[PDB]
């Protein structure tokens, strides 16, 4: 029986961007 | 003989979000 | 015997948020 | 014997929107 | 007996809006 | 009867970003 | 007996656009 | 009798534009 | 006759974001 | 009797781009 | 003959955003 | 007689650019 | 007589990126 | 033989936006 | 004779970058 | 004679992210 | 003999991040 | 045997944008 190929699951989202400095005092 | 049918790929993940920017140091 | 098909994959998880800013 | 056919995944939801920034305190 | 197929899923709901800003 | 797999419903959108401070008085 | 085939979901709508910002008050 | 298939849905309409800004 | 399921139409786009204040006189 | 198979919807168009901002008046 | 439904063509992209004022002299 | 299938639609054209800014 | 099956359209291309802004003149 | 229609290839991405002036000396 | 199916199209190329800024 | 069925194209990759801006020189 | 179908391609890898800024 | 065409894998994401200058001292 020539069975059907499995698909591949989506890849996880990357990290969010990291915050920068607050005020310049 | 009748063949099997393959699946398609999963959608890649939405990325994380920006961390809020730093407080007073 | 006649064959059986495959199943589709699922979307990946959405990423974790970034690290919060610095001081000074 | 003829097999059934599988369905695909639903699209993930669009995120909410930015809340407007604060008034005079 | 010959089989019956599956049904597809639906898109997820769009998120609620973020909380509005602070004072001072 | 080799019946077909159900799909999975999309995932809900995340929260919107929360507003930041208004004016710097 | 041969089964019917189901359809897929419609794509969700693109959102409206930003209204231009206020004039002199 | 042998069955008949379904039809696909259409994309939703694009939203109306936001309300324009305030004065003062 | 095991007929095929109808799909569901896409959802309308949300409102656009509303403009904020013009100049600070 | 064997039925015909339906097609899917076309993708909605990418929007136009921002016109450049005005010169000296 | 139960013929197959035609699909619908994608919708045209909206206008681009219009430029705002240049310098404040 | 056995039926014939349909054909898919095409993506819509990308919009024209916006009008350029004002003076004064 | 059994008919052939049609294909779907290709995805439109991601646009180019912003050229960096000019140096000292 | 009622053969299947060919699909159409995606369209090329437009140009990137062109940079604007550097510093105002 | 029984028919043969079609083939799908490919994604379009990604655009070239924009022209770099001016002087003065 | 029954024909084989073709596959569809893979989704193009999400681009890299912006490198953080330079430190004090 | 009756034919066998093809398999679908996978999404391309996400690009590497850009180079970090200059000094002076 | 009129076998089915292979699909083509997605294309790699482009580079991320490169950071610009830090502070103007």
């Amino acid at each position: 029986a020539p069975d059907g190929k499995k698909g591949e699951a989506g890849r996880p989202g990357r990290r969010g961007r990291p915050g920068l400095k607050g005020q310049g005092e | 003989g009748i063949p099997g049918m393959p699946g398609l790929p999963g959608a890649p993940g939405k990325d994380g979000y920006d961390g809020l920017p730093g407080p007073k140091g | 015997p006649p064959a059986i098909p495959g199943i589709p994959g699922i979307p990946g998880t959405p990423g974790p948020d970034g690290q919060p800013g610095t001081p000074g």
